């Protein structure tokens, strides 16, 4: 076993992240494989379980009464295992909301059902995780190019509703992907795709920015960062591995108090970019929290 | 009145369809957990002892997993938003050990399941 398999997953090393590749279709070695899972442990606890515990690496902010949305929390089963974890995970008394276009009973404190186009809110957002994934995706008959539907939704999400110093994790895989999510990566801190170990058999990743300034750091695009991904997962096998799954001890976020302030956008100077990049800081109004559904009315 | 008067009681129903070997509710939701918790019956975060499963409390709830109105005049759910222990011995059936078992006010465990404010 690799020195990885005792991770809960991979990040795209940098170097990747540097090449300018075509994009080629993704032949895994070990493609469809399944890991082997703790007993009677579903595995989207066990993933979203990893993607928390790399979280937990990285500067993220964490201030008192956070809130958080999950996108594509519902599943075939009608319950939600991945907003399970991220309760488990988060700071008690953090606000998370869930939703999917497919009803489903949740931990969540407030569930919105039907498309996410159909989600508002005038509140931001200290952390955003998507897990949606349109079924279709699997009918790959044209060539692989970016794709819109909820991909068009996050990416507003994220410009409009997200926090200055909040976070994402946006699941992507090698057909269901957006050139303007990753250019998006570049108005953050830092960024990568992960894979989790005990899912390292398939494309999935999900694509996590870390501290959103706002503004561009650097010049990403899309079409070519997702050739990029694509090589790296093509060139480099990843072990199935559910060995980070036994040891929970350090699981919870570590709740770090972040600093919540109001600022114009004219009073985001260096100093303050800074602090957003080291996680020590959030940016939006502390109001109180109202999300709705747009209902169609017909006959 | 006579809404009220006429209404379901999904409880005991539930006891009948298992007594007629119904197969038990599947796909609550188990967490991964240290084990090394305080044992309660419903907490906001796992906290399962070395002889209990923790599981996602909505997903162990009949009326939230039948979608039907919970027994209380505010239909305020006990288990949802929060993790429910259930014996290893019991974890092949949350639902069924949430509905047939009580917790303890005092101490916070299930009562003949962790509870020992009796001696
Ligand atoms: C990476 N890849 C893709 N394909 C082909 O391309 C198609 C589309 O590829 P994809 O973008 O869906 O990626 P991939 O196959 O890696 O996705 P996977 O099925 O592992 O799904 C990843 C996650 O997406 C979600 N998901 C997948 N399918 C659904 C679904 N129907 N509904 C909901 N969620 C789903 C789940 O969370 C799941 O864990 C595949 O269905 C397959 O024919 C491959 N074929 C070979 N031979 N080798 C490969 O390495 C390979
Ligand atoms: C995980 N991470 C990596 N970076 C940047 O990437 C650098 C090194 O990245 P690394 O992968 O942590 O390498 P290393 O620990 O082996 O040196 C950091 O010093 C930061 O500049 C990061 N920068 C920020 N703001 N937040 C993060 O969580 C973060
Ligand atoms: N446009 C859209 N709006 C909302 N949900 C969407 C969507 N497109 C796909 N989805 C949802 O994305 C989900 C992918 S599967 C999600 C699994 C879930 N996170 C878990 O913890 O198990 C599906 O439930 C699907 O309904
Ligand atoms: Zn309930
Ligand atoms: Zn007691």
């Amino acid at each position: 076993a690799s020195s990885q398999a005792w991770q809960p997953g991979v990040a795209m090393p940098n170097l990747y992240k540097m090449q300018r590749m075509l994009l080629e279709k993704c032949d895994l070695q070990n493609y469809g494989d399944s890991a082997t899972l703790p007993k009677g442990i579903m595995m989207n606890v066990a993933k979203y379980t990893q993607l928390c515990q790399y979280l937990n690496t990285l500067t993220l902010a964490v201030p008192y009464n956070m809130r958080v949305i999950h996108f594509g929390a519902g599943s075939d089963k009608g319950v939600a295992p991945g907003t399970a974890v991220l309760r488990q995970w988060l700071p008690t008394g953090t606000l998370l909301v869930d939703s999917d276009l497919n009803d489903f009973v949740s931990d969540a404190d407030s569930t919105l059902i039907g498309d996410c186009a159909t989600v508002h809110t005038a509140n931001k957002w200290d952390l955003i995780i998507s897990d949606m994934y349109d079924p279709k995706t699997k009918n790959v008959t044209k060539e692989n190019d970016s794709k819109e539907g909820f991909f068009t939704y996050i990416c507003g999400f994220i410009q409009q509703k997200l926090a200055l110093g909040g976070s994402v994790a946006i699941k992507i895989t090698e057909h269901s992907w957006n050139a303007d999510l990753y250019k998006l990566m570049g108005h953050f801190a830092w960024w990568t795709a992960f894979v989790t170990n005990v899912n390292a058999s398939s494309s999935e990743a999900f694509l996590i920015g870390c501290n959103y300034l706002g503004k561009p750091r650097e010049q990403i695009d899309g079409y070519v960062m997702h050739a990029n991904y694509i090589f790296w997962r093509n060139t480099n096998p990843i072990q199935l591995s559910s060995y980070s799954l036994f040891d929970m001890s350090k699981f919870p976020l570590k709740l770090r108090g972040t600093a919540v302030m109001s600022l114009k956008e004219g009073q985001i100077n260096d100093m303050i970019l800074s602090l957003l990049s080291k996680g020590r800081l959030i940016i939006r109004e502390n109001n109180r929290v109202v999300i709705s559904s747009d209902v169609l009315v017909n006959n | 009145s006579t809404v009220l008067s006429f209404c379901v009681d999904a409880a005991k129903a539930y006891k009948d369809y298992l007594a007629s070997g119904g197969q038990p509710i599947t796909n609550c939701v188990k967490m991964l957990c240290t084990h090394t918790g305080t044992g309660q019956a419903i907490t906001v975060t796992p906290e399962a002892n070395m002889d209990q499963e923790s599981f996602g409390g909505a997903s162990c709830c009949l009326y939230c997993r039948c979608h039907i109105d919970h027994p209380n005049p505010k239909g305020f759910c006990d288990l949802k938003g929060k993790y429910v222990q259930i014996p290893t011995t019991c974890a092949n059936d949350p639902v069924g050990f949430t509905l047939k078992n009580t917790v303890c006010t005092v101490c916070g465990m299930w009562k003949g399941y962790g509870c020992s404010c009796d001696q």
